[PDB]
């Protein structure tokens, strides 16, 4: 009671001091700085590749590290790797939960990873001796479904979950080495820095946190949304990260200054973002909608520079190869495309 | 994985049998398969090839018409029919093992064998040496040749390379000429261009003593090549 | 074409085959029923051992050549609205109720009740952007209870603007109408009620009868004649 | 009145062929096969639109009755023309057979069906068309008239007192009076499966669904012996009495055909777009 | 009286985000505007590339 309130109010006090030290540096607006620069030019870019074998609606899809291979996860119970350069198929891995929401590729090329609202992680070996593809072990422990996984190393694995909390997990052994928890609300997308020793992860409260992989210890909060937040990545510079959310709106966040950047919003669209990725150099930035469509902005003057029109349901995955060289976009017909 | 050949024996010109091969530790019915002649104290050769689910069937112009190949899924067998033996049909049959995909080792697996006594444009075959006296603990480069240039447009050169050991069958060293095989030493290394090629060994120890031959995949008609003994 | 190596044509007779086995995996998966099976709780969703046999749980079960996948959502306790869209193509949703116990006026939040809550999430469930034209099949309870607590306690008044009283068939009757009549669509999406009783086969024939009217339905709207 | 003939000819062409074309694109533009119905739709669609092609080849028979083409034009025409109707035909019943295999057996015979059998049935429906469309009426060639200028009519074999009423009971048989009755067993037996359906599990709207299944059969049926029916009738009857050739005689047969060719434009305004194509066009 | 551990270490979070160092926006802007510059030249994306060096320029067949 008189505690509690006290503790509220010390709380609350905390906050003020928090507002109040970061609105001292907030002395000059980036576009007002980016006027000077020369816009890019209206990009229009065609389809060059269409992949179909799928029955169901497409989830998620992930690069290969040489940018030729990539893996897209169904809600037909298949794990099919393709080969973007000539179409084949070079992989199907059938699963033992129909469900799924999420898939990984792991950095060496020896893994695939996937899972979703079963609850539990599953890691499969693609170099076997035997000639076929065997589920190497069953990451268990997590109470809500999942939701994002990424390699972080071969031997490590990071997921966030819809219980609220992301878990590092040891795969030699399999059990949590470290657990994150704070977040009020659903965890629902994460992405890794470069360099492996931070990452970030966007919860339905509309806050994203800054995570340690080290010590597992929170280290920044970014507010600024106003409804689920469902996209995240880093910037390639790996000081800045640009977040989606359902009020029709992209943002972008500085790391070294706590502040906020940009945002990407148009009278035009009303609609939900479902992936947001960036590209080689960091110019333009790719944001998927629901409304059948992709748009490509420019990350400097929040400009419309092009669009991208070639599905006729919902996108609901997106990626870019490590060289810059195409773009990958995945949706609810069951069709996969790469454009140039 | 384990391969076991079947129906050896001595045959008679106006004779007939039925090779046998079972294949067990492994997806058998995910994989290519090869036959390869090796005459005694000469090189090896390759005879027939059936593909996976039996949609591709090829065979050599030395025995075309005259042997049939064919595949028992459920059962894991595969076998060789043959109508007409001549004098030239003494060798020492081998059943090979191997799978197509992007970035897959074919050839990877050549199976413990068997044998078989019968009494009595393509590219070429050809090596500069035939033997080497070598010592261990220096270097040995080895150097194979053909008549056209095995590069594709795409980027790909198909140079085999692989050793036999007295008393075993051989194993797969390199394979596109720029890998190494798995569980292969890193002593080992291969390179070339165009048509020239090599096989360096940084290390050479009493395990490394044997004959080497190189293969192209440029064409179906597979080619061998001929051997570099070297002699402790 | 012709340009390919002879690895090439290896690779594409590989992905061949696959594709073959995916379409012919695909073809199977087709012409299998789905229900989603939901319930307050101890409305009876456990009661499937016995009724129909002889993380997200799944059963399977086959009724006179006919293949049945049975989904229980209940254990989740998650967000809906996040994974509620993963049900987008399922058939005739099963909503598993027990309102023989109204009169017993509990929430576990001392303030609500069980009646109240179960037509709000019916409501809920029935008017998504999602789940139209998907029919819902009504299980009520056990009727005995119902008998045996109707009689002594005249409880039942305290619904609102009620008549009669105390006659089992005018109070099953007028909770059916309460639910039937909960439906905003009421032209493109339809309603089965039915009663459980103890016998074991009562409970399948009409699950049977209800997804092939289902199945009939569809392929009348997707042959033109509708 | 001719002339007026012409231009009901120029102008049923124009319709045919402009709502066949739009029902092909669309399907092919959009639809890629999405279901066997709309396989059959094509089917039906891509016979229907050669028939438009024809009929302006056909106007010079109408108008200026002499034949300038030749025998190769026209016995292509014919051959065409006779292809074409019996696979629209063919087609037809096929919808029908594949509609009451859908519904009334979906357990049981509809898991068959369904997968890939539809494109083995287009080939044997163009081969069996085929196979009785060009033994018989390839015997066609010009033969002289009493006005004097060539015209394009089937050439009279020998003994052709009994050959041509065997050709038209012939082509009675196969034409209409076979797939009267499967239409009719299959519809029927769909209004029955509804109606017991409904009636075995208690439905609120049963009664509102079985109204519009009566009624678009009802219309199927009609629009087809509407348009199927004369030229039949008129054959038999002019074969039974003879009957002098007259203005009247020539001016009404032209209407016969004229209704006879207008199945094909009906068809695609009423299967098509009545259907769940509505939404999608 | 269960609530204040958690309430406590809430604030004791809270009081350990505030000692962190940081810097002007302009800056930061800059600073992402010379590496956008930068790294300008060898994007596919940004400057198109003739056909010689694409490999997934769509072919006849
Ligand atoms: N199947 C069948 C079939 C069955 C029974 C009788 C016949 C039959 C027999 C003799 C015909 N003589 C001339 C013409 C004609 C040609 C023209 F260029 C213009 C024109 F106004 C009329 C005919 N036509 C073309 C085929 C059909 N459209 C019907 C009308 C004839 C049709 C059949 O063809």
């Amino acid at each position: 009671g008189s505690e509690l309130d006290q503790l509220r109010q010390e709380a609350e006090q905390l906050k003020n001091q928090i507002r109040d030290a970061r609105k001292a540096c907030a002395d000059a607006t980036l576009s007002q700085i980016t006027n000077n620069i020369d816009p890019v030019g209206r990009i229009q870019m065609r389809t060059r590749r269409t992949l179909r074998g799928h029955l169901a609606k497409i989830y998620a899809m992930h690069w290969g590290t040489d940018s030729r291979l990539l893996v897209s996860a169904s809600q037909d119970g298949k794990l099919i790797i393709w080969d973007s350069y000539t179409t084949n198929k070079v992989h199907a891995i059938p699963l033992r939960s129909s469900w799924v929401m999420t898939c990984a590729y792991a950095p060496s090329g020896n893994y695939v990873a996937c899972g979703g609202l079963d609850n539990i992680c599953s890691i499969y070996n693609l170099k076997t001796r035997e000639g076929n593809v065997r589920v190497s072990r069953e990451l268990a422990g997590h109470t809500g479904y999942l939701s994002c996984c990424r390699f972080l190393d071969d031997n490590q694995i990071v997921t966030s979950s819809g219980d609220t909390t992301c878990a590092l997990w040891d795969i030699e052994t399999g059990q949590q080495t470290t657990t994150f928890t704070g977040h009020t609300g659903d965890v629902m997308s994460l992405s890794l820095a470069p360099d492996t020793r931070l990452f970030v992860s966007g919860a339905c409260d509309a806050s994203a946190k800054l995570w340690d992989v080290r010590e597992g210890m929170c280290r920044q909060t970014f507010t600024g949304h106003e409804s689920d937040i469902n996209a995240i990545c880093f910037f390639p510079n790996g000081n800045a990260f640009a977040t989606g959310s359902d009020d029709a709106t992209c943002r972008l966040f500085d790391l070294r200054a706590d502040q906020e950047l940009m945002t990407y919003s148009h009278d035009n669209i009303i609609c939900g973002i479902t992936s947001v990725s960036f590209s080689k150099s960091g110019r333009l930035l790719l944001a998927g909608y629901d409304d059948f469509n992709c748009n490509v902005w420019d990350a400097l003057k929040a400009d419309r520079a092009g669009v991208l029109a070639g599905h006729d349901n919902r996108v609901s995955c997106l990626g870019v190869t490590d060289d810059g060289m195409a773009v990958a976009t995945g949706s609810w017909d069951s069709f996969l495309k790469i454009w140039n | 994985v384990q391969l076991v050949e079947s129906g050896g024996g001595l045959v008679q010109p106006g004779g007939s049998r039925k090779l046998s091969c079972s294949a067990s530790g492994f997806a058998f019915s995910s994989f290519g398969m090869h036959w390869v002649r090796q005459a005694p104290e000469k090189g090896l050769e390759w005879v027939a090839y059936i593909s996976s689910g039996s949609g591709t069937i090829y065979y050599a112009d030395t025995v075309k018409g005259r042997f049939t190949i064919s595949r028992d899924d459920p059962k894991n067998t595969l076998f060789l029919q043959m109508t007409s033996l001549r004098s030239e049909d003494t060798a020492m049959y081998y059943c090979v093992r191997s799978i197509y995909y992007y970035g897959s080792s074919p050839f990877d697996f050549w199976g413990q064998g068997t044998t078989l006594t019968v009494s009595s444009s393509d590219i070429v075959m050809t090596q500069a040496t035939s033997s080497v006296p070598v010592t261990p603990g220096e270097s040995v480069s080895i150097s194979c040749r053909s008549s056209k240039s095995l590069l594709h447009s795409n980027g790909n050169t198909y140079l085999y390379w692989f050793l036999q050991r007295p008393g075993q069958s051989p194993q797969l060293l390199i394979y596109r000429m720029s890998n190494l095989a798995s569980g292969v030493p890193d002593r080992f290394s291969g390179s070339g261009s165009g048509t020239a090629f090599t096989l360096t060994i940084s290390r050479l120890e009493a395990e490394d003593v044997g004959v080497y031959y190189c293969m192209q995949h440029l064409e179906y008609p597979l080619t061998f090549g001929a051997g570099t003994k070297l002699e402790l | 074409g012709c340009t390919l190596s002879a690895e090439d044509k290896a690779a594409v007779e590989r992905s061949k085959m696959i594709d073959r086995n995916l379409r012919e995996d695909g073809e199977k998966a087709a012409r299998e029923v789905k229900l989603l099976l939901l319930g307050a709780g101890e409305s009876g969703k456990n009661t499937i051992v016995k009724q129909m046999k002889i993380g997200i749980v799944e059963t399977h079960f086959t009724f006179k050549d006919l293949h049945f996948k049975m989904f229980d959502v209940g254990a989740q306790r998650s967000e809906r609205k996040k994974w509620i869209h993963c049900f987008e193509g399922v058939t005739a949703i099963i909503f598993c109720v027990a309102l023989s116990d109204y009169d017993l006026v509990l929430a576990e939040d001392e303030e609500m009740n069980r009646m109240h809550a179960s037509m709000k999430l019916f409501d809920s469930i029935c008017n998504n952007k999602w789940f139209t034209d998907t029919s819902i099949i009504l299980f009520l309870n056990k009727k005995d209870l119902f008998e045996e607590k109707i009689k002594k306690s005249p409880l039942t008044i305290c619904y609102p603007e009620y008549a009669g009283s105390n006659t089992y068939e005018e109070a099953a009757a007028y909770i059916q109408c309460q639910f039937e009549d909960l439906n905003k669509r009421k032209d493109t999406k339809e309603i089965y009620t039915h009663f459980t009783c103890s016998t074991d086969t009562k409970n399948v024939q009409f699950v049977f009868d209800a997804v092939t009217d289902v199945i009939i339905k569809n392929n009348l709207k997707d042959c033109g004649l509708f | 009145s001719n002339a007026v003939l012409t231009f009901i000819y120029f102008v049923v062409c124009i319709i045919g062929l402009c709502g066949n074309t739009l029902v092909i694109y669309v399907i092919l533009r959009y639809a890629k096969m999405k279901t066997i119905t709309n396989i059959y739709i094509l089917n039906l669609a891509i016979a229907d639109e050669l028939f438009m092609l024809g009929l302006p080849f056909l106007a010079m028979q109408v108008a200026l009755v002499h034949w300038p083409f030749g025998k190769a034009i026209c016995r292509v025409v014919m051959t065409v023309d006779g292809i074409n109707q019996f696979t629209s035909i063919f087609c037809l019943t096929v919808m029908s057979i594949d509609r009451y295999l859908a519904v009334v057996h979906p357990i049981k015979s509809a898991k068959w069906r369904r997968p890939r059998t539809a494109k083995m049935i287009t080939m044997a429906v163009w081969g069996v068309s085929l196979l009785v469309i060009l033994p018989i009426m390839i015997y066609a060639g010009l033969r002289s008239n009493q006005w004097g200028r060539s015209s394009c009519t089937i050439n009279w074999p020998g003994e052709s007192g009994a050959w041509y009423t065997g050709f038209i009971i012939y082509t009675f048989i196969l034409g209409f009076l076979v797939p009267l009755t499967i239409i009719c067993l299959c519809y029927l037996f769909i209004i029955i499966k509804v109606k017991s359906s409904g009636i075995r599990v208690g439905s609120s709207k049963r009664k509102k669904s079985e109204k519009k299944v009566t009624r678009m059969v009802s219309i199927v049926v009609a629009v087809f012996i509407f348009c199927w029916l004369p030229f039949y009738i008129f054959n038999v009857s002019s074969v039974s009495m003879a009957i002098s050739p007259t203005p009247a005689l020539k001016g009404m047969f032209d209407f016969v055909v004229v209704l006879t060719y207008a199945n094909s434009c009906a068809n695609p305004i009423l299967y098509a777009f009545l259907s769940d194509n509505f939404k999608k066009s | 009286t269960a609530s204040i551990a958690q309430a406590r270490k809430l604030v004791e979070q809270l009081k350990m985000e505030a000692n962190i160092d940081r810097i002007k926006v302009s800056k930061a802007a800059a600073d992402l505007m010379a590496y956008c510059e930068a790294h300008a030249k060898e994007d596919p994306l940004l400057t198109p590339v003739p056909a010689s060096e694409n490999p997934f320029r769509e072919k006849k067949f």
